[PDB]
RNA sequence: AGACUCUGGCAUGCUAUUCUUAGAGGGACAAGUGGCGUUCAG
């Protein structure tokens, strides 16, 4: 295919595997 | 900083570590994730080093984030988190290994998390990096390092993948993928290794593209740990069945696929050595393979230097124990009358013979030792045997020499006493390198023979030095070396006799004669060292009898220069500045001569007398010196030009360039500006890697056959890191090369 | 000593082109240096000698599916001729 | 008898050992080599080559 | 601190020839072994 058009699909599916994989505020206290 | 308990609890630092999971910047921020993956790695050391099973639970979710930011595409983060996930390997997961055990598919404990941190390393194995692959082989290699032993029914999918990863139409990851392969061959042995990816050249096989070639290379140079039962259980049938098909092909017509045939058995007794290594059941399993060296030894010539070899790998480091040093010396019991029959037979690799039998006699019983010297000298004492022959037993009598007792060696040094008088180089040469063996040992029966038969030795050496030809002065004078360095003090006069020998022999035909006389003019020198209370003048009676070689023949004249040349060069202060200066002026009256031999060995003196004593000595007689080299020759200064640029190179940094100038002439003054000048300028195992004439990083390339899926675990073959993709002819045919 | 680069094209060609004639020591590697080429040199007749037979020491520790095509192209070719 | 002792016999080198061996046994028992042996050293040689 | 050219040590081999000769041909190519090595150059 080519670097560029390589590259560009396989960013596209990490970001389409991440997003079917998808389907707070951070903890600050060290001890409950 | 390590803080104690009473500053961070294994608690403390674990609710830290959770807390601080909790950021992971946006994914590639690149400033704050190196120092943050960096704090992880060391609260996780700090918490291995408070509580161990604690920092091992703890540690999945890390190896998961360092898989992620290992997906990045800066490669400092690459860097960092391979550093990291290394030095956890190195530090907090390999000396904890041995407490842990085993693992299993059902692990619990700790072991549950090392399958699962190695179940994050088999994913981060994926397609999804396609750049990192180097840093995950890398780090594959050293988990395998590291836990080959205790990791081994869980890793041969791993092997699988590999196998699948390096059988890709362009990998340039193949030397990393090898050395990942080699460290797995060599803590989880190459036998279950084998059970989970198989040979497929067993026996007869309809193609001749092996697609797992690369393993027997693979076990051949990392093979150390692995036990000689599987071997023999494995290798020897199939070894058998391929030399066989082997000839049969040969004979059938057929020789390219013969010698493809021949490539793979021919390598696969390589792995001897490597199985030889540290076997683990070499007390027992030596046994088998006794006839099948001793057949590969007499009638295969083509194996026989590499099972030498394999013999002296062993000898390197299988002879540990005392049952398998007994086994061994048994079988050597059994073995030399056949290497014995090998070295001496008539054509050979004769060099690697001898050196396996020497290595082999260290380490075998005196008793057959004696007896074989016996065979030895009555097979050189019989008049019914050729030069060759006759040879090849003084040869085996020089091997047999250091391993017998004191009787034994007193009979042989009896036997070769009437051939030191001999015309012929060959046995004179045999006898002197006899002489020189017998007196290597410094302990056990050989120094019982030196100090018992010093007289004798030093009255035929006196004797024999007369009728001494050329290349016998080599080992000789080593032998000299092993009776002076536990020579007492009244012995002055037999070492004095020695040393126009050892001055003859700073010039002798043979560089290693030159450097034998040079190392024992040193021994000379240190043996007068603890002669005398003071050391200046022991060292000036050394001096002393060696000065008149400045006066009389041409070349006893230049063996002089050069012995005074290695004698300052090795005892520089201690003999005295002064005698430098005066032996300095007497050089420069020697590089006055004519003979372009005493005038190059007078530049050396020189060049060694500059390099040894101090500028403030030196400036004395700069002017003399100096003066000495200007007015030398025109054709002297045309040949030896270096020399003297060397000099005045050094006079020039040692010195002030305007009084160096001054004291030359024209010619030489046109020399120093250019050397003036040229100081201001001053300030992988594949056919066709071997036969090669002679950002970037993050491009893919695809294939396009069966449709691409990218949740195929297989899908990572398709996939390439790197781009895909004069002699003249006679009438017969042959090349011209010029 | 170094080794001349056209010592090192000629050991490049000599052994991809006729490898399989080549033999393990230096004695067989100087005859087929001898019947291959008529190299009216001595001395490097003997380096090239020298350093295709570390070639093929080094190349036959390698692995086997290589030296198998490079067999198979070589018999295709002579078979083609 | 070449200056360079790779060309010359070895023969001719015993016969070299042997003369050489003698010289150093009278010049290392002359009495006026015991006191100043440098200096006798050097006007050996001093006068050796000025002799060329 | 010459990775220039040429050449020598041993020839009981050839020629008018083991001792003196003078032309040619062998023999050395780091060849092999163990370590230090980017595991390849050194």
């Amino acid at each position: 295919v080519g670097p560029r058009l390589s590259r560009r699909i396989l960013q596209q599916a990490r970001q389409q595997q991440e997003e079917l994989e998808a389907e707070r505020e951070r903890t600050t206290r060290l001890g409950p | 900083a390590r803080p104690g308990l009473s500053t961070l609890s294994a608690e403390l630092n674990a609710q830290i570590i959770t807390a601080l999971y909790d950021y992971v910047p946006s994914e590639n921020d690149l400033q704050p994730l190196l120092a943050w993956l960096k704090v992880m790695e060391k609260a996780h050391i700090n918490l291995v080093r408070l509580q161990w099973d604690l920092g091992l639970g703890h540690l999945p979710r890390f190896f998961g984030t360092a898989v992620t930011c290992l997906l990045s595409p800066h490669s400092q983060v690459l860097t960092a988190a391979t550093q990291s996930l290394k030095e956890i390997l190195k530090e907090c997961v390999a000396p904890h290994m041995a407490d842990i055990g085993s693992v299993t598919s059902s692990a619990s404990g700790p072991a549950q998390s090392v399958a699962k941190m190695f179940r994050a390393v088999e994913e981060g194995l994926t397609y999804k990096f396609h750049a990192a692959w180097s840093s995950v082989l890398q780090l594959l290699c050293v988990f395998f390092e590291a836990c080959g032993r205790q990791a081994h029914p869980v890793m041969r999918k791993c092997l699988q993948s590999l196998c699948d990863l390096r059988l890709s139409p362009h990998f340039p990851h193949t030397a990393a993928l090898d050395q990942a392969v080699g460290a797995a061959v060599t803590s989880m042995g190459p036998e279950v290794v084998l059970q989970a990816v198989p040979l497929e050249i067993d026996g007869s096989e309809e193609t001749l593209d092996f697609p797992r070639s690369w393993l027997l290379p693979v076990i051949r140079d990392h093979v150390q740990e692995t036990r000689l039962g599987f071997f023999t259980t494995y290798f020897l049938p199939l070894a058998n069945t391929l030399k066989s098909k082997a000839m049969d092909l040969a004979q059938a017509g057929s020789t390219v696929e013969s010698k493809i045939y021949d490539t793979l058995q021919w390598q696969m007794w390589t792995l001897l050595p490597g199985f030889c290594t540290r076997p683990t059941d070499v007390a027992i399993s030596f046994k088998g393979l006794a006839r099948t060296l001793g057949m590969a030894i007499s009638e295969r010539p083509d194996l026989r230097v590499t099972v030498c070899q394999a013999l002296r790998t062993l000898i390197t480091k299988g002879c540990q124990a005392e049952a398998d040093r007994a086994e061994v010396s048994r079988f050597a019991k059994n073995f030399l009358p056949i290497l014995f029959n090998l070295y001496g037979q008539p054509v050979a690799p004769r060099r690697a013979v001898l050196e396996t039998i020497r290595t082999y006699l260290t380490i075998t019983d005196t008793q057959l030792v004696n007896s074989l010297l016996e065979k030895a000298s009555e097979k050189v004492l019989d008049p019914a045997s050729s030069d060759f022959t006759r040879l090849s037993v003084l040869d085996l009598v020089v091997a047999l020499a250091p391993c017998a007792d004191e009787a034994a060696i007193s009979k042989l040094y009896s036997t070769i006493r009437p051939y030191l008088e001999s015309k012929a180089h060959g046995v004179q040469k045999k006898a002197y390198r006899v002489l020189e063996e017998v007196c290597a040992s410094p302990q056990g029966p050989g120094a019982l023979f030196v100090q018992s038969h010093l007289e004798d030795l030093k009255k035929t050496l006196l004797d024999s030095l007369r009728s001494t030809s050329s290349p016998a002065k080599r080992p000789r004078l080593k032998c000299l070396l092993h009776i002076v360095r536990k020579l007492s003090a009244e012995h002055k006069e037999f070492i004095t006799a020695l040393i126009p020998e050892v001055i003859l022999c700073t010039k002798e035909v043979s560089v290693g004669a030159r450097k034998n006389a040079f190392a024992l003019l040193v021994e000379m020198g240190h043996a007068f060292l603890r002669f005398g209370s003071n050391q200046e003048e022991a060292l000036q009676c050394y001096l002393v009898l060696i000065y008149p070689g400045l006066v009389g023949a041409v070349t006893m004249v230049s063996c002089s220069i050069l012995a005074l040349t290695h004698l300052l060069f090795e005892f520089k202060g201690l003999m005295g500045t002064s005698t430098v200066e005066q032996l300095l002026e007497n050089v420069c009256l020697l590089l006055a001569s004519r003979t372009r031999d005493v005038v190059k060995s007078a530049l050396g003196f020189i060049k060694v007398a500059v390099t040894v004593m101090d500028v403030a000595h030196l400036a004395k007689h700069v002017q003399l010196v100096m003066e000495a080299i200007g007015k030398l020759s025109d054709d002297m200064r045309r040949h030896f030009r270096m020399k003297l640029r060397n000099l005045f190179t050094k006079f020039i940094r040692k010195f002030g360039f305007e009084l160096v100038k001054r004291l030359l002439p024209e010619e030489y003054h046109r020399v120093l500006v250019n050397i003036r000048k040229a100081e201001a300028r001053a300030k992988g195992d594949s056919i066709e890697e071997i036969l090669a004439d002679s950002r970037q990083r993050s491009r893919a390339w695809l294939k396009e056959d069966e449709p691409l899926n990218f949740l195929d675990p297989k899908v990572a073959q398709r996939v390439l890191a790197t781009q895909p993709g004069g002699f003249k002819v006679s009438a017969d045919g042959r090349l011209i090369i010029r | 000593r170094v080794r001349t680069k056209t010592v090192k094209k000629a050991a490049r060609v000599i052994i991809e082109k006729y490898y399989t004639r080549l033999g393990n020591d230096f004695h067989t590697n100087k005859r087929v240096c001898e019947e291959i080429a008529i190299i009216p040199s001595k001395k490097l007749r003997n380096k090239i000698a020298g350093y295709v037979t570390h070639l093929m020491k080094r190349i036959q520790r390698g692995p086997v599916r290589g030296i198998s095509i490079k067999l198979q192209e070589e018999e295709r070719e002579r078979r083609d001729n | 008898r070449p200056s360079e002792l790779s060309r010359m016999s070895a023969a001719q080198r015993q016969q070299l050992l042997e003369e050489e061996r003698t010289r150093f046994q009278e010049l290392l028992a002359s009495p006026a080599y015991r006191a100043s042996p440098l200096v006798a050293i050097g006007q050996t040689l001093a006068r050796q080559m000025q002799l060329e």
